[PDB]
């Protein structure tokens, strides 16, 4: 019972990109696939729909000639092509399988599109060492977003705080905290894992005492 | 297009208390037949979810506690009691006319017992100093409410450039917020000073919580 | 009857 949208996109001011949204556990000719733009710290704009049963499309007047909806009812997939991209197209894009019957409804996890003419830069991962105790790592100067931080490869998740990346110097900077009982550490290794799919980098980093 | 006017912009409620949001259509959202009004909710960093379709119909999964009402130009969404997992942004959405249109959002804070931030300060690491930059990191975790002021002191002087702050959204599970503050210098200006202090001023103590180190 | 365009399906 899942819509899965494709991964995060970085693309140049001027290019086009294509976003995919693939269903599982229903077919997309029983619904309207909708698309919905969420600019970060602003509203949801509605872009329109595709009826994957007649390949009818309707775009909202703001997005005509900017937007191309398609659907592959053979592999149960919905497409949203965006053309001649601009800074205004930096957003997260959700597809929604939705239909009022004569209901029931699914949302994709969304695709983050980032419009920049800047370049993929892997992060620098820095260790952060000082009842309970707090540890972290710093992830500095990567691009584009996202990165992912887990702790001990997912086993630790309870009392992990992980912050939104902030932009500055034209790269991102973020960091994560984890709070463990001070018996567990350093008696038992605490490691932070960092994935930067965009540069295909993965970093394991151990938090040794200073 | 139809201007949908969501009231209020922001809302803070205690667990168990009731909550209500309003939506105004600049035209009647009744076509010929039924009225295509929807409510969504975006739980922090999650795709939006549809709670209610057609003014009043509950969308599978939504708890009995939710209900929406209205007609023509006026509509409201009711919660009562309220719980942790209702923290989100609520949207009224209309489909009576293309282009379909969306309220501006209503941001739902759970109000809870005040709590002070657990604070810690982290000297730049060796690995970074070798590279030319230096970043002092101060974590301020598990505090409530969100409004919190953070101040950096280098050898007793307030310092303002170089500081980037970042807040998590409200935690669905324990209802606190958390914060990173990060003072970025150059290795030489870092070596030129001794004492680094991160000061949290929040509604909790009167004077700040102040984590610190020397060198 | 007849399903509102883009919105409802049989
Ligand atoms: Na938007
Ligand atoms: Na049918």
């Amino acid at each position: 019972v899942q819509l899965q949208q494709s991964g995060a996109e970085l693309v140049r001011s001027g290019a086009s990109v294509k976003l995919s949204c693939t269903a599982s556990g229903f077919n997309i000719k029983d619904y309207y696939m909708y698309w919905v733009k969420l600019r970060p710290e602003q509203g949801l704009e509605w872009i329109g729909w595709i009826d994957p049963e007649n390949g009818d499309t309707e775009y909202v007047p703001t997005f005509q000639g900017k937007v191309t909806m398609t659907a592959d009812t053979s592999s149960n997939t919905a497409y949203l092509q965006l053309s001649s991209l601009t800074s205004e197209d930096t957003a997260v894009y959700y597809c929604n399988a939705g239909v009022i019957t004569m209901a029931m409804d699914y949302w994709g996890q969304g695709t983050t599109v980032t419009t920049s003419s800047a370049k993929t830069t892997p992060p620098s991962v820095y260790p952060l060492a000082p009842s309970m105790v707090t540890l972290g790592c710093l992830v500095k100067g990567y691009f584009p977003e996202p990165v992912t931080v887990t702790w001990n490869s997912g086993s630790l998740s309870s009392g992990v705080h992980t912050f939104p990346a902030v932009l500055q110097s034209d790269l991102y900077t973020l960091s994560s905290s984890v709070t463990v009982p001070s018996s567990t550490w350093p008696s038992q290794t605490v490691t932070c894992n960092v994935a930067h799919p965009a540069s295909s980098t993965k970093v394991d980093k151990k938090i040794v005492p200073r | 297009d139809i201007v949908l006017t969501q009231s209020p912009a922001s809302l803070a409620v205690s667990l168990g208390q009731p909550a209500t949001i309003s939506c105004g259509a600049s035209k009647s959202v009744r076509t010929s037949g039924y009225s295509y009004m929807d409510w969504n909710q975006q739980k922090p960093g999650q795709p939006p979810r549809r709670l209610i379709y057609l003014v009043s119909n509950l969308e599978s999964g939504v708890p009995a506690r939710f209900s929406g009402s209205g007609s023509g130009t006026d509509f409201t969404l009711n919660i009562h009691p309220v719980e942790e997992e209702d923290a989100a942004t609520y949207y009224c959405s209309h489909i009576r006319e293309l282009p379909r249109s969306s309220g501006g959002g209503t941001k739902l804070e759970i109000k809870r017992a005040d709590a002070a931030p657990t604070v810690s300060i982290f000297p730049p690491s060796s690995e970074q100093l070798t590279s030319g930059g230096a970043s002092v990191v101060c974590f301020l975790n598990n505090f409530y409410p969100k409004d919190i002021n953070v101040k950096w002191k280098i050898d007793g002087s307030e310092r303002q450039n170089g500081v980037l702050n970042s807040w998590t959204d409200q935690d669905s599970k324990d209802s606190t917020y958390s914060m990173s503050s990060t003072l970025t210098l150059t290795k030489d200006e870092y070596e030129r000073h001794n004492s680094y202090t991160c000061e949290a001023t929040h509604k909790t103590s009167t004077s700040p919580i102040v984590k610190s180190f020397n060198r | 009857k007849h399903p509102k365009k883009g919105v409802e399906k049989y």
